[PDB]
């Protein structure tokens, strides 16, 4: 995304062989990033209607085998079935 | 950093301008040398220096004192008449305090005469 | 964030910082910020001042120290330890810059002596008197008067002359005069232990209260000294009339300005609470009296020695009854009825002293038409503070923190009974006004250890956190309004010394009136807020 | 080294170091600090465990002389040199007062 | 706490040990800048090598500058001193 | 200089030291049985005079403090009766190169 | 034009400590935290307008630039946030602090207590230029009890009692503090107590439920009661409490929290995404993230609506966030968390006070004990070929670790041509930093050869570690002086560090599976200030004892024995070949005459031991010396010298000769003084 | 970084530190626990010693009495998470040369 | 043009131990100031004299070796109201702003003294006199007064110029001034 500073190069490898993790382009041979800093390790009236339908969600989900994945697949229609408020009056079920 | 003496020693330029021009001799020398960056202001300063002393001397400065001690100009255009409106008519009576005023006659005509003996 | 903030300027330099200002505004360069110095560590000693301020020692110390010292901006002394040679200690002033601080209203003290002559450049002659006065300091009329002109009637000039008396104006200010109180009850406490005669060596109360005895009773002429003595007011030279001692050097005693710019208080809180004519016949009953009720003097040595559990009480009642007895006989019996406009008949229209009953006033000798004094203002003094959070906290406020004022630690459950509104209102006009203090908290637990949910809450006064939440008003705007003052002076600081030494252009003139009547406002201000403050520093 | 007898404890190096990065750096850590500014203690940076923290040089060991290499001058250069334009106006200003 | 005179010394005149130290290692990194060399310089690189190659033949042209512990200063050559 | 038999009272020390142009000088009976200068462990201490302190001050260069400190009152002060800022030349003796000296003050 | 520019070499000297003011914060930081936290859920992956994390406070990951100073991580340090809170607060350092601060005034008219020139006195003895720290702080002490031994106030009138810090240690009420009345004394009549017994009327008999139950509660001063206490106590005293009043830290007000500021982005790293856009947060931020709720909320309630009652629970629960959040303290109370929690029972809930304190959060571990670079660690093996003062380096980690170097005139042919080889080579470079500071280049941009034929003057080259550079060399936890040593590096192949074994007692290293470590210096004298000091030859003796710490172990002493043992004996060319293989070659030795002759010839061990010490004679070793190796049998005391002993003796050397004696450690086991290696040395 | 896997670099503890002093290593000491590890340049105001970066100290807007220098990431990280912290270790300066 | 006597500290690299003390010394000392302007008291020129040069110290991180001196140069300060050669360069309607070859213009003097007859045209000349106008480059006397020292460099990231960094003002009261050709 960067460009280099000299040859003007669009194009990146980071080298991973001798553990500098360089980052320099074919064309320039100037780097760019030496040094490759890389880390390690409440109350609303909508949001906790959220956390409900998460439990009434998973509680039926893995009940009829269903995969972990599409059930925050469905939360998520849930979340967009809300807006149109469609899902205020009637049984929750 | 830090400075000792603000206004030090007044300089005028007579051999001032010789002394550049010994430091000029000493490196690179303006023009002609074949046949630092600092010379830029080497040719600028000597530039007018130079031109209004044609449109020198040196011994002359020894000549300037002689009467020139015997005038009430202070430092100021006593030092003045040595460059700029080389010593005529209103020009000197222009600058100083009291330029004609007290002393008149002799006072701003030896003035013409004694630039007669460097210009 | 923009500066406009204003932060630094405002919040972390109380107490102290309205004088460093002052002085600043006033003498300001290095003549000020050795005081800033001053009072902020405290105590100082000539060459202490110098590791500190760097301000090119014994120069600006000496030079501006007794610059401030005809001025009065120090207080002063010097003694030696044992080993020998000699030392001078120094203080901020007492209140010192505070003569400055007021100056107008020591212009307005015209007023009272302003009868007799009216309308006239006698009024701008003393005028121009007292401002020359203050401003110089320590004065001698026999040099001012030498150096004012010769060849015109000078019984007639001088003006105050056989007026330099009154209550008010000049004292002579003798020696240890201005070494601090609280210290010369030191150097006064001393000849009594320091000479006890080996009276007995048991009982050291008999070493004791006969000291502290001695150590009052010789204190006594001190402050009454200088109060009044008549080598001033006596001396009848030849040729003339009755004099002062013009020999000697004077200087404005505040101690009559403070009575007389409080007695002015005392009337606009009485200017409510009875009729506009009998107010008026209070407002010149105090004129005569104003003169000996010690006032904003009697808390004096209240300053420097150890209160007692009872001494304190003895030394309270004596300044209860005291000046209302001796000084009593000075007070008022039959008023002149000095000059009044009423007319007619004018004598049951004095009788109405007695329509004066509440809360003040309204108690003599049993029949003779009169006022108590010294005991009068103990119990008028604790009422003078009024209405002081009015037209800022809201009405509302008042019911409640006067409600609080009537019981005392009561909790939220009957203030919603005795005084009354939905919990939503109190819950603001109550807690928007504990953050300003007064009421602070009491709180104990119930069923618990101390915790969070588990205990009850009171509110209480404290008067003293009350009274004193209003001592902000010094670092309040004092602060502030002085600065606009000044920070100001910057728009037009090169236009004001040429308006000065030009006595032209459209944006001159322009901002003349603008920069002005800014001014004006802003020295209103400053007449407005001292008014008020005139009350809670003492009295 | 002190009169009394002490040291060598959380308590000792409180003997005398006035240094309150190492009796920081050492045991208490959190209220040397913050008992160290609520009386505003100066705390110059002398000692070595001191300055490894701030990473300046050492003043113990090879940190302990200052090296410096001789200019070899002359100071027969060093006299100024000036016609005297000074000394001649000068007795311009000598009259009339 | 100004200079003290050459004449009067109170000092080791021997090396320190660290004379040898801070000396070959400011000298070395002086080299290392191009700097002129004052001896004979055989056939080598590297610019510690020929600074231990210098200062055995005393040659090194700096001034090791001792203070006491009052600030009282003081003065010894690098020639002068002695291994 | 008194001594104490065994009662010490506080009630005497509250104010004992009323003499700035002189001082007093107090010991516990019980501290007095042995002098402890003349025991074993103790080196042979000696109190410089004023002006023989600035002497040492010269030879070191050094100001006051900076110094080894005897706490006043230590036994062996007390018993030499040291005063504020003075300072005792301690002749020690060990077998190690030899016999020494260094210096203490009495802060 | 160009106004000159003036920069001047500076270097510390002191640290003022003081606590920042009130205004100083705001008057640093950017944004006010203020607002509320929500990160923004939506467009961006948390972009985290405002609020705790906003960019013009700092950045987190490499994404982002920083707002105030743009250029993201490397450029950029952080920059503080400051956080209007409603109502003050105790501050939990400062607390004790605070009670000191507030032991020694009386409550009431708010003046220091001790007094007249009492004052005074303490107020000299403060100021006597020679004084310490710890003269400070005892005086202190001295100044400070003095107050509750002062029954009552001086120009108040009133009286305290002692402040006690209401219950220890919990954090549930433990930070409110409790002073009121102590010694009510009987027969005392207390115009205090009168007017106090007098208030309760109003309520016993009003709302008796209380009554003596829950009384004797004294009373407590708030922390916001203590704020608008301390703003009287100013100038006079101010330092007599222990605070110099240099009129910038305004006196005994900053000490309770008023702004309080928010560390920068870069203290507070937003966890890597790690694996979709949920991105973990750190604890301090959350921690701080809710102080901004619980005060809006605070903020928000007091203007109109919640209730006193309903308060002061809040508020306190911001003053045990507040201290929760810089130290450790209460845990739990019964106290109850808040935003946020789960109510899972999790135990370690801060990062702060923790991370600058012990084990190793930073302090010590970090700071003092930095990690280090340009190092290398490996298993070990023996390699006794190889001379003293030498480590063998695997040259697989040769070719990675470098040692800088300025190409200077005299380095040109080894560099310029050092370039040509490229990095997948031994004797190579790999990065170069040409003279105009660029960045610096390497071997993956091919090209070098005419790029090496510039090679300017100022130019930085990182040679691979050469045969000969300064490696400094480490074992393990580190007993004493000796473990860190120099060496000259020696590139050899196969993959160990291979040190020489008469060095294995200064690291006990014993071989076996342990782990050295490689530090190569970097800057060029570094080098001069490891091997020409820190060096194993002047490292030779050990510091304790001043004895040789490395010599002969194991098979080095008992192999010499054999040789050095009276029986053994030697022939011109077993002789000859074993003087050859005790220096490989090079050297020049002038045999001396045979120990014994005629019956054929023999040499006998000692000689061929002596030729050891002296080989040509041309070396300047001349020695003498005399020993007793262990197991001495004593001769009969008929013999005058212990020489005569039956199994050897005495190891006597003169002449540098041998002449009597197996050596057996002692004379060549570092141990004793009298060492053949310690006499030479 | 810790360890292998990471990457590399190693560890001189408070233990071993005090190794190299015993020697009287200075400039060593300096290039190990300073360039090698964090080299890091810090922009302090002389007046009012706090931190800033580039021209800006912040705390009062100069851009003008500042000074560059150099110092231990570490000694910053924990200037802030100092000044965080309500205290601050406030740095005073003076040039190395002129005594 | 005058002469001052200024201290200051001289960093010489490794590489001119070489070449003779005071040349290095001059030298660095020309590629720190030349036509670099020391503020609040104007610009100066080059090295005049030298003196008070003692043993250069060495610092340990950097082995540069390091000295301070203190010395006199060539600076520009003329004095106050003066009368010098100039012209018009870049200027408007009000008073020009001088110029003198190859130094600097930084000079603009206003309109006051600067004769009260005059009519300004936008072509050529800028306020022409009841004695007239005046030509670029032209020998001009001109007089001076006030100078402004202002080094204002606030340089902020949020900014990321206003370059009067130093600069002198005047007007002519006298005759001649403006075009020499009217006197002499
Ligand atoms: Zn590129
Ligand atoms: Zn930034
Ligand atoms: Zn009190
Ligand atoms: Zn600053």
């Amino acid at each position: 995304m960067p460009v280099c500073k000299n040859c003007h190069g669009t194009e990146f490898e980071r080298d991973l062989s001798n553990a500098n993790n360089d980052l320099v382009c074919k064309a320039c041979g100037v780097v760019s990033e030496d040094n490759p800093i890389v880390s390690e390790v409440a109350l609303e009236s909508r949001e906790a209607t959220l956390n409900n339908a998460r439990r009434k969600l998973r509680a039926v989900s893995y009940a009829l085998h269903i995969p972990e994945y599409i059930t925050d697949a469905a939360f998520q229609w849930y979340k967009l079935a809300l807006a149109n408020n469609f899902v205020q009056g009637r049984r929750s079920q | 950093m830090k400075v000792l003496e603000e206004r030090n020693a007044f300089l005028s330029d007579y051999e001032v301008l010789k002394f550049l021009t010994d430091l000029e001799k000493k490196h690179l020398w303006d023009q002609k040398s074949l046949a630092p960056e600092l010379q830029g202001i080497t040719r600028n300063v000597v530039n007018y220096l130079s031109i209004n002393k044609n449109f020198m001397s040196d011994e002359s400065f020894a000549e300037l004192m002689t009467k020139l001690n015997s005038f009430k100009l202070f430092k100021a255009e006593k030092l003045q008449i040595v460059n700029q409106l080389p010593a005529n008519m209103v020009h000197l009576y222009s600058i100083v305090e009291e330029c004609d005023a007290r002393f008149d006659e002799k006072t701003i005509e030896e003035m013409l005469e004694i630039i007669s003996g460097y210009a | 964030v923009m500066t406009i903030s204003s932060l630094e300027q405002r919040t972390l330099n109380p107490d102290l910082f309205l004088y460093k200002e002052l002085v600043k505004a006033h003498l300001g360069e290095r003549a000020a910020s050795v005081i800033g110095m001053l009072v902020a560590l405290g105590r100082l000693s000539v060459r202490e001042l110098v590791e500190k301020i760097d301000g090119m020692d014994v120069d600006s110390v000496k030079t501006t120290l007794v610059s401030l010292t005809q001025l009065r901006c120090v207080k002063y002394l010097q003694e030696t330890a044992i080993s020998g040679k000699k030392t001078t200690y120094y203080y901020y002033n007492e209140e010192g810059i505070h003569i400055l601080l007021y100056s107008g209203l020591i212009i307005d003290e015209i007023i009272t002596q302003m009868r007799v002559n009216d309308e006239e450049e006698h009024k701008q002659l003393v005028a121009e008197i007292v401002q020359n006065v203050i401003s110089l300091g320590s004065l001698t009329v026999e040099d001012y008067l030498s150096s004012v002109t010769s060849d015109s009637m000078k019984y007639t000039i001088s003006s105050l002359f056989v007026q330099l008396c009154e209550m008010g104006y000049l004292i002579q200010i003798s020696k240890l005069h201005y070494t601090p109180i609280e210290d010369l009850w030191q150097f006064l406490y001393e000849k009594h232990y320091k000479n006890i005669p080996r009276n007995s060596p048991l009982s050291d109360l008999k070493k004791r209260s006969q000291a502290k005895m001695n150590a009052k009773t010789d204190f006594a002429k001190i402050i009454n000294k200088p109060n009044e003595l008549s080598q001033i007011l006596t001396v009848d030279p030849k040729t003339s009339l009755r004099i002062v001692k013009p020999t000697v050097s004077l200087t404005i005693n505040l101690d009559r300005f403070m009575k007389g710019r409080r007695s002015k208080q005392l009337i606009n809180l009485a200017k409510t609470r009875v009729g506009s004519v009998t107010a008026q016949v209070y407002k010149i009953a105090l004129r005569l009296t104003e003169q000996k009720s010690p006032k904003i003097r009697d808390p004096l040595t209240q300053t420097g020695l150890l209160q007692d559990l009872e001494e304190a009480k003895s030394f309270q009642d004596e300044a209860e009854l005291v000046e209302e007895k001796t000084p009593g006989l000075t007070f008022n019996a039959i008023d002149l009825a000095r000059h009044l406009p009423s007319a007619s008949l004018i004598n049951s229209h004095l009788k109405i002293l007695a329509s004066s009953n509440f809360p003040f006033l309204n108690e003599t000798k049993p029949g003779v038409y009169y006022v108590p004094y010294s005991k009068l203002m103990p119990v008028l003094k604790s009422s003078v503070y009024e209405y002081v959070i009015a037209s800022t906290l809201g009405p509302s406020a008042m019911r409640l923190s006067r409600c609080i004022r009537d019981n005392k630690l009561v909790s939220e459950k009957i203030i919603n009974s005795t005084a009354l509104m939905k919990e939503k209102d109190i819950r603001s006009t109550l807690a928007s006004l504990i953050r300003y203090n007064s009421v602070e908290i009491q709180e104990v637990p119930r069923t618990a250890d101390r915790s969070a949910s588990r205990a009850v809450f009171l509110f209480r006064c404290k008067e003293t956190h009350s009274y004193n939440f209003m001592r902000q008003n010094l670092e309040w705007n004092m602060a502030n309004l002085l600065f606009k003052k000044e920070k100001l002076k910057q728009e037009n600081s090169t236009l004001l010394k040429k308006a000065n030494r030009d006595d032209l252009l459209p944006s001159e003139l322009n901002q003349l009136k603008m920069v002005n009547e800014r001014e004006l406002n802003v020295f209103a201000r400053l007449s407005r807020l001292l008014s008020l403050w005139e009350v809670f520093q003492m009295a | 080294y002190k009169g009394e007898v002490l040291g060598i404890t959380r308590f000792g190096l409180s003997k005398m170091r006035d240094s309150v990065l190492q009796l920081a750096s050492f045991e208490k850590t959190t209220d040397h600090l913050f008992d160290a500014a609520f009386y505003m203690k100066k705390d110059a940076v002398e000692g070595v465990s001191e300055c490894i923290i701030l990473g300046q040089t050492m003043s113990i060991g090879t940190g302990s002389f200052k090296v410096v290499k001789g200019t070899n001058i002359s100071e027969k250069d060093l006299v100024p040199k000036r016609c005297l334009f000074e000394s001649l106006s000068n007795e311009a200003a000598l009259k009339a007062n | 706490e100004k200079a003290i005179p050459k004449d009067q010394r109170a000092t080791t005149p021997y090396m320190t040990k660290y004379e040898r130290a801070r000396i070959l290692g400011t000298r070395a990194l002086q080299i290392s800048m191009n700097a002129p060399v004052f001896v004979d310089l055989e056939g080598e690189t590297d610019p510690l090598r020929i600074a231990m190659k210098e200062l055995a033949e005393k040659k090194i042209p700096l001034v090791i500058r001792r203070y006491l512990p009052d600030g009282s200063f003081e003065d010894w050559s690098v020639e002068e001193l002695i291994v | 200089i008194f001594v104490y038999q065994n009662n010490i009272t506080p009630s005497a020390m509250k104010l004992v030291p009323s003499i700035p142009p002189a001082t007093i000088e107090t010991f516990n009976e019980a501290a007095l049985v042995v002098n402890i200068t003349h025991h074993e462990l103790v080196p042979k201490h000696i109190r410089l005079s004023s002006d023989e302190k600035r002497e040492l001050l010269k030879r070191y260069r050094l100001k006051e403090s900076q110094l080894p400190r005897i706490q006043r009152a230590d036994p062996v002060a007390l018993y030499l009766g040291l005063k504020r800022g003075e300072v005792v030349k301690i002749i020690r003796k060990s077998e190690t190169s030899g016999r020494y000296a260094s210096y203490r003050i009495c802060m | 034009k160009e106004v000159v520019v003036s920069e001047t070499p500076k270097r510390i000297k002191g640290l003022e400590f003081s606590a920042l003011s009130a205004a100083d914060i705001v008057a640093q930081s950017e944004v006010e935290v203020s607002t509320r936290d929500l990160f923004d859920l939506e467009k961006d992956r948390a972009p985290k307008a405002n609020g705790a994390l906003d960019p013009k406070m700092g950045v987190s990951s490499s994404s982002l630039e920083c707002a105030t100073c743009h250029g993201n991580l490397a450029s950029c340090h952080g920059h503080f946030g400051h956080l209007k809170l409603a109502l003050p607060v105790f501050h939990i350092g400062y607390f004790k602090a605070t009670i000191q601060i507030l032991q020694g005034i009386c409550k009431n008219c708010s003046a220091i207590l001790l007094s007249e020139t009492d004052k005074r006195q303490f107020l000299h003895e403060l100021r006597r230029p020679g004084v310490d720290n710890l003269r400070r702080m005892g005086i202190l002490k001295k100044i400070l009890d003095q107050c509750k031994k002062q029954r009552r106030c001086l120009h108040c009138g009133a009286l305290n009692g002692v402040v006690k810090k209401a219950a220890a240690g919990a954090g549930s009420a433990a930070l409110k503090i409790i002073h009121d009345t102590f010694r009510w004394v009987g027969k005392k009549s207390a115009p205090e107590k009168d007017i106090w017994v007098g208030e309760w009327k109003e309520v016993l008999a009003h709302n008796p439920e209380l009554e003596r139950y829950v009384k004797r509660c004294m009373d407590d001063l708030n922390p916001l009661k203590t704020l608008n206490l301390f703003k009287q106590i100013k100038s006079a005293d101010c330092e007599l409490l222990g605070i110099d009043a240099t009129v910038p830290s305004g006196r005994p007000e900053t000490y309770i929290w008023r702004y309080l500021p928010a560390p920068p982005v870069c203290i507070r790293p937003s966890v890597m995404m790690q694996d979709s856009p949920a991105s973990n947060e750190d604890d301090l931020t959350v921690k701080l993230t809710e102080i901004v709720w619980t005060s809006s909320l605070i903020k928000a309630g007091l203007d109109k609506g919640i209730s006193i009652n309903n308060m002061m629970e809040h508020w306190d629960y911001l003053q045990l966030t507040v201290a929760m959040y810089i130290n450790s303290d209460s845990v739990n109370p019964a106290m109850l968390p808040g935003s946020s929690n789960g109510g899972g029972k999790v135990k370690p809930i801060r990062g702060f006070c923790q991370r600058l304190k012990g084990k190793q959060g930073r302090f010590r571990g970090n700071l003092s004990g930095k990690r280090v670079d340009f190092s290398g660690r490996t298993v070990i093996s023996p390699d006794p070929n190889l001379s003293i003062d030498e480590v063998a380096v695997p040259d697989r980690v040769a070719k990675v670790l470098t040692y800088p170097e300025k190409v200077t005139r005299y380095n040109r042919h080894k560099l310029q041509e050092l370039i040509v080889n490229g990095p997948n080579v031994h004797p190579g470079a790999n990065y170069l930093l040409k003279r105009n500071e660029d960045a610096r280049r390497n071997l993956r941009y091919g090209d070098r050869m005419k790029l090496a034929k510039n090679l300017q003057i100022g130019d930085v080259v990182e040679r691979h570690l050469e045969d000969g550079d300064v490696v400094l060399f480490n074992r393990q936890p580190s007993l004493h002086r000796l473990s860190i040593l120099s060496h000259y590096a020696k590139i050899r192949p196969w993959r160990t560090f291979r040190l020489n074994e008469c060095v294995c007692t200064p690291y006990n290293a014993d071989f076996d599976g342990d782990e050295m470590n490689l530090h190569v210096p970097q800057t060029e004298e570094a080098r001069a200030e490891a091997i020409n000091l820190m060096g194993v030859k002047n490292n030779l003796l050990t510091p304790k004892s001043g004895e040789p710490i490395i010599a002969a172990t194991q098979d080095f002493i008992t192999g010499s024995y054999l040789i050095s043992h009276k029986d053994s004996f030697y022939d011109r060319a077993t002789l000859t070949q074993l003087l050859s293989m005790m220096s490989d070659g090079i050297e020049h030795f002038d045999i001396p005459p045979p120990a014994i002759m005629k019956p054929y010839y023999l040499w006998t061990g000692k000689q061929v031991f002596s030729l050891l010490i002296k080989p040509n004679h041309n070396s300047p070793v001349v020695i003498n010396l005399d020993a007793k190796n262990k197991v001495f049998v004593p001769p009969k005391s008929k013999s005058l010298p212990n020489e005569m002993s039956q199994n050897d003796g005495f190891v006597i050397i003169r002449g540098s000769q041998i002449l009597s004696g197996v050596m057996d450690k002692s004379v060549l086991g570092d141990g004793k003084k009298h060492s053949v290696f310690y006499t030479i040395l | 970084t810790e360890g292998r896997s990471r990457d590399g670099g190693l560890r001189l503890g408070e233990m071993e530190r005090d190794c190299v002093i015993a020697y009287g290593a200075s400039q060593l000491l300096l290039e190990r626990l300073m360039i090698s590890s964090d080299a890091f340049e810090v922009d302090v105001c002389d007046k009012c010693g706090l931190m800033g970066y580039s021209g800006w100290c912040t705390t009062c807007k100069s851009a003008e009495n500042i000074i560059k220098m150099t110092i231990p990431y570490a000694a910053k990280l924990l200037f802030q998470e100092l000044l965080s912290m309500n205290i601050a270790p406030r740095l005073r300066l003076e040039d190395i040369f002129q005594q | 043009f005058i002469l001052s006597k200024i201290a200051d500290l001289v960093r010489i690299p490794p590489d001119q131990f070489h070449r003779d003390t005071i040349s290095a010394i001059t030298h660095q000392l020309n590629n720190k100031f030349a036509n670099k302007i020391i503020p609040n008291v104007g610009l100066c020129i080059t090295i005049y004299d030298l003196l008070t040069v003692e043993e250069g110290q060495l610092k340990p991180g950097d082995g540069s070796s390091y000295i301070n001196v203190t010395f006199r140069a060539v600076v520009f300060k003329p004095f106050l109201g003066e009368i010098v050669t100039g012209w018009i360069s870049k200027c408007t309607a009000e008073g020009i702003k001088v110029s003198l070859l190859g130094i600097f213009d930084d000079i603009f003097i206003p309109q006051n003294m600067l004769f009260e007859g005059c009519y300004y045209t936008p072509e050529e000349s800028a306020w022409i006199w009841p004695k007239l106008y005046f030509d670029v480059n032209e020998k001009i006397r001109f007089r001076i007064e006030r100078e402004v020292f202002v080094d204002v460099k606030p340089k902020s990231p949020k900014e990321r110029e206003k370059p009067p960094a130093y600069a002198l003002l005047g007007s002519c009261q006298t005759d001649g001034m403006g075009l020499v050709s009217w006197w002499e």
